[PDB]
């Protein structure tokens, strides 16, 4: 059953996102035909529409499709369970910057107050082991499935429990909610491979396989989960015009060389 | 030069006509589309070029018998080929001059034989066109007092005809537009054509790559 959004500031950012939607660009991934990624690191890939040979911020494209599908799919999230178990108190530890325990505990504080929000407007549910104003002790049950068969890379997991008590304001209804919807984006979009010399003999035989596992699995992602779900349900905003660039148009190359 | 080619990574096929390739340490090398045909073509080529030339360099080279084949030529044209004929036996051409002068051609390599197929006059044109080629410094004799094998240092010695039958056998052979290559398939030929003498052009001289980035 489809939950009933009567929330005024939904129907804004609703109105704003369709506002937004340009027909030249969305015509562009409607008929896509990716070829592959061109670089890991600053989040590159091909596709061909028509006759010409396009390239793509992938990461800017799913961060927008990411933003768009947690708009119309509001309150209406999967859940995602997590043997292994990850603390939102030690999470934060990455960060030498709070060097202050009250200013880490600070931001535990804001999330936990609207836990019961988080649970049923974004499938966030959050829930405590020890005593009701104890901290330490605060994990993460279940983050949102926007998309079937994608499940989001958990790296940059501590940047988004940050930035959401820290960056999101919790103080006014249609910026908070904007607020969440932009972080969990953030955390969907698929992590950048930096580039490592393969020909340095100075790096070990691990750190060169694995970038290379790295290098694979994104293309896997690309490829068999993310760019189908773009050319399926993508509604490219008038800003991602300077994210898709012509390369190449392919009749102009077919001129060089004609049938031997 | 050529090393910069070794140092590109495939991405995909592209329209069943391209291979899409990509390149840190950019010193003029980032997005180039490879022609299919013209990848598969080189690749090619080069390897009847190798089998030919280590053939005729070895003197393992084929000559097919060829039963009663005379020749009418001209008195010049008799006395170029009483000069050239020891050259002509490099390539398995091998004559006799009688004497209104007539030329008995004894044994032809099998893939002259095949073009000729019973064509005395276009066989005379064939070898009045090499014989002409040495003559007017065109093309240089093949210098087999050097007892590894490179066949590009011979590549320049390789009569017409025969340059222009390993051309069309490398073009037939070779992969055509429209045809579907796995990104395996491509990885395959672009490994291969990096591995080539001249992996810039195709058999018949036209660039094999146009860079798009
Ligand atoms: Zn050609």
């Amino acid at each position: 059953e489809r939950v009933n959004v009567n929330l005024t500031s939904i129907k804004k950012l609703r109105e704003k996102v369709d506002d937004s939607i340009h027909r030249e660009l969305t015509d562009i991934f409607a008929n896509l035909n990716y070829v592959g990624v061109v670089d890991e690191e600053r989040r590159l890939a091909a596709i061909q529409h028509d006759l010409k040979l396009f390239l793509i911020d992938y990461g800017s494209v799913c961060y927008e499709l990411f933003y768009q599908i947690g708009l119309t799919d509001f309150a209406n999230f999967g859940k995602i369970n997590l043997s292994d178990d990850i603390v939102l108190y030690n999470l934060l530890s990455e960060f030498d910057e709070l060097n202050d325990d009250a200013s880490k505990e600070k931001i535990i504080s804001k999330i936990w107050d609207m836990s019961s929000m988080l649970n049923e407007y974004y499938s966030i549910e959050l829930v405590n082991d020890g005593l009701d104003n104890d901290l330490k002790s605060v994990k993460l049950k279940s983050l949102p499935l926007l998309l079937k068969g994608y499940i989001p890379s958990l790296v940059k997991l501590p940047f988004f429990i940050y930035r959401l008590g820290k960056e999101v304001d919790w103080e006014d209804e249609q910026e908070c909610l904007d607020g969440i919807l932009r972080e969990i984006a953030l955390l969907y979009i698929p992590d950048m491979v930096p580039k490592v010399d393969t020909s340095d003999a100075s790096l070990s035989e691990d750190e060169k396989a694995q970038f290379i596992n790295r290098k694979e699995h994104i293309s896997s992602l690309l490829e068999h989960v993310l760019f189908p779900c773009i050319k399926r349900r993508f509604l490219a905003p008038r800003h991602i015009l300077k994210d898709v660039v012509e390369i190449a148009n392919l009749p102009d190359l077919y001129k060089v060389f004609e049938r031997c | 030069s050529r090393s910069v080619l070794a140092k590109y990574e495939v991405i995909n096929q592209v329209d069943k006509k391209f291979i899409l390739i990509r390149c840190s340490i950019h010193n003029c090398p980032l997005l180039v589309l490879v022609d299919q045909h013209a990848c598969d073509e080189r690749i090619r080529l080069e390897e009847l070029f190798y089998s030919l030339l280590t053939e005729v360099v070895t003197g393992t080279f084929v000559a097919r018998d060829l039963k009663d084949c005379c020749i009418e030529v001209d008195r010049t044209e008799a006395d170029l080929f009483k000069h050239y004929q020891s050259e002509f036996k490099k390539w398995g051409i091998g004559y006799e001059t009688i004497e209104t002068s007539l030329l008995e051609i004894k044994t032809l390599p099998e893939m002259l034989t095949s073009k000729y197929n019973g064509d005395k006059d276009y066989l005379k044109m064939v070898l009045l066109q090499h014989a002409h080629d040495l003559k007017d410094f065109k093309k240089l004799p093949m210098d087999l007092s050097h007892f590894k094998l490179y066949w590009w240092k011979y590549s320049s010695c390789v009569p017409t005809v025969f340059h222009e039958i390993l051309n069309s056998k490398a073009c037939r052979s070779a992969v055509m537009f429209g045809d579907e290559l796995t990104r395996q398939e491509c990885i395959i030929l672009i490994s291969k054509l990096s591995r080539c003498h001249n992996p810039f052009e195709c058999a018949h001289g036209r660039p094999s790559m146009v860079p798009i980035a």
